[PDB]
């Protein structure tokens, strides 16, 4: 009838959602711990969760695998786009905002107040249609490993993360399957997650385009970011 | 949406627009810091990317259920999109010139002329030429990819419901929701061996977009779109262009 999920496929998404609440929560409690002061509560902020998206990425089967210079090449693409997606799960319809726990960061106004408003309607947008697709946290985590694993410039060994991101995506599609009775609408509900692993390829490039302009201002970007974003 | 079908669009390949009244998407700017030398051969290349736009908005505009949707949505959809069809075509033209431990050199702009590499490097877009031809010429060779897959691809990239500033997103939602609906069915009754294979088609599309983005930066450097006037183009090529010829 409908092909069931295998012992690895349930262990892995069970895997998945367990650390994705433990680096759900950008705490530690380094929120206590951690016009320039809007600027560097962003910085400050993105710099905790990018750390929780690499310590994500390192804990991903199959990480291991490739080599340590396709691994820095993984996280420095993924690393903006997978801040889209946290960022947009944590988006409420009813004040058409994003609510991060610690609401004054990701805000519409210290976005306003740094310079960067021109970004938040792009982002919103973004949201909307995010939130719209209703993904669970299989979805989303899934998702997030796609991401990660996904074909990026300069990699040694284009093909292994090929075969590791072939194994979540399997994974993906069996689990629509048996959660829709393998109807019909799995593909539709399949290539629109798929979807947006193309739009998010803008967002890293608006995001890019903003590291340049920072530049071009000479206001800098703490090291860490600096870094990663490939300055 | 029950006429929208790849076998519709598999036929609507072969229709040919008729002589296409130019719209000067591209051009070479007044002043421009593209060198004397090279004006007239950058200019020529704008005239054959435009004719190829024309031709894409006569595609799009005969493609099943896309005029009934609202006009104001019809120009966002290929405004949004023109620039990554182009480069999808460039790079299913390019397949037969692969090899007709070395990257491929040339690239099929258009049936009769052909961009080769070193022509490239010294535009400074090489980076972005190797892109086309390895992430999606080599891979839709590699991965087989027939024209029934091609089609479906294109209209996939078209009907994009994410476009900001539609009027009526779900009208699109369902127009590319039964495109996946037709690739998985192809994918299912045709390529029935392979497993995977509906992912490793769609993969190409957020490729297909970074490479777009990245030639979008050059055209702009280059003060070579204009960005002003492509969406007043898009309303009078709909409603003026004439329909396509079936060669038949
Ligand atoms: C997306 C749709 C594409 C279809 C066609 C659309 C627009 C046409 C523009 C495409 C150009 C591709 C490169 C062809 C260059 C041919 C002339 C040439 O060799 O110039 C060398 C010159 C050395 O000068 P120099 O004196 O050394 O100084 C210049 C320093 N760079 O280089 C220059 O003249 C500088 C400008 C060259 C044109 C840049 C166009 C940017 C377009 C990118 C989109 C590419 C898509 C596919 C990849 C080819
Ligand atoms: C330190 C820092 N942190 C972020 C960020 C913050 C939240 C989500 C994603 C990112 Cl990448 N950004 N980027 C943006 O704020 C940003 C840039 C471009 C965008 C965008 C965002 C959020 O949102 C979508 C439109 O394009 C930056 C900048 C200052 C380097
Ligand atoms: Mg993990």
């Amino acid at each position: 009838n409908v092909p069931p999920l295998t012992a690895n496929q349930k262990s892995l998404i069970a895997r998945l959602v367990y650390y994705q609440e433990g680096y759900e929560q950008p705490s530690e409690e380094d929120l206590k711990r951690v016009s320039d002061m809007p600027f560097r509560q962003i910085t400050e902020m993105t710099i905790l969760t990018v750390q929780l998206i690499v310590e994500f990425a390192k804990g991903l089967p199959g990480f291991s695998k490739i080599s340590q210079s396709d691994q820095i090449t993984l996280l420095k693409a993924c690393s903006s786009e997978v801040m889209m997606l946290r960022v947009a799960r944590r988006y409420d319809a009813a004040t058409d905002s994003v609510l991060f726990a610690n609401n004054q960061a990701y805000t519409r106004d210290n976005y306003r107040k740094a310079g960067m408003a021109y970004v938040i309607e792009d982002l919103l947008h973004f949201c909307r249609c995010m939130y719209s697709m209703m993904m669970d946290n299989v979805h989303y985590a899934l998702l997030t490993a796609i991401v990660i694993f996904s074909d990026r410039p300069g990699l040694e060994q284009p093909s292994l993360v090929e075969e590791i991101q072939r194994y979540y995506l399997n994974t993906l599609r069996v689990y629509i399957l048996n959660q829709n009775s393998a109807s019909p609408r799995s593909a539709v509900i399949f290539g629109k997650i798929l979807g947006i692993l193309t739009e998010i390829r803008t967002l890293g490039m608006q995001n890019s385009n903003m590291c340049i302009s920072l530049k071009l201002k000479n206001r800098k970007l703490p090291p860490f970011l600096e870094e990663i974003w490939d300055v | 949406v029950q006429e929208l079908s790849i076998e519709r669009l598999l036929e609507m390949e072969s229709l040919v627009a008729d002589p296409s009244e130019e719209f000067q998407f591209l051009r070479v700017g007044p002043d421009s810091n593209v060198p004397p030398k090279f004006r007239a051969p950058v200019s020529s290349l704008c005239q054959i990317g435009n004719k190829q736009i024309a031709a894409l908005v006569v595609w799009a505009r005969d493609i099943p259920h896309f005029s009934q949707l609202e006009m104001e949505d019809q120009i966002l959809l290929i405004k949004g999109s023109w620039n990554e069809l182009l480069l999808f075509a460039i790079a299913w033209r390019s397949m037969e010139f692969l090899t007709r431990t070395s990257p491929p050199q040339l690239m099929c702009l258009m049936p009769g002329m052909t961009l080769h590499r070193n022509s490239a490097l010294q535009a400074g877009v090489g980076q972005i030429f190797d892109r086309v031809l390895s992430e999606l010429s080599l891979k839709m060779r590699t991965l087989r990819v027939d024209q029934a897959e091609y089609v479906a691809l294109k209209a996939i990239i078209l009907l994009n419901p994410d476009v900001k500033g539609l009027k009526n997103r779900q009208e699109v939602e369902v127009l590319r929701e039964k495109m996946f609906l037709c690739l998985d069915e192809y994918c299912r009754r045709s390529r029935s061996s392979e497993e995977g294979r509906f992912a490793a088609l769609l993969l190409r599309l957020p490729a297909l977009r970074s490479i777009s983005l990245k030639s979008f930066e050059h055209l702009f450097f280059f003060h070579l779109v204009a960005d002003t006037s492509i969406a007043g183009y898009i309303r009078d090529a709909l409603r003026n262009h004439a329909p396509p010829i079936d060669t038949n």
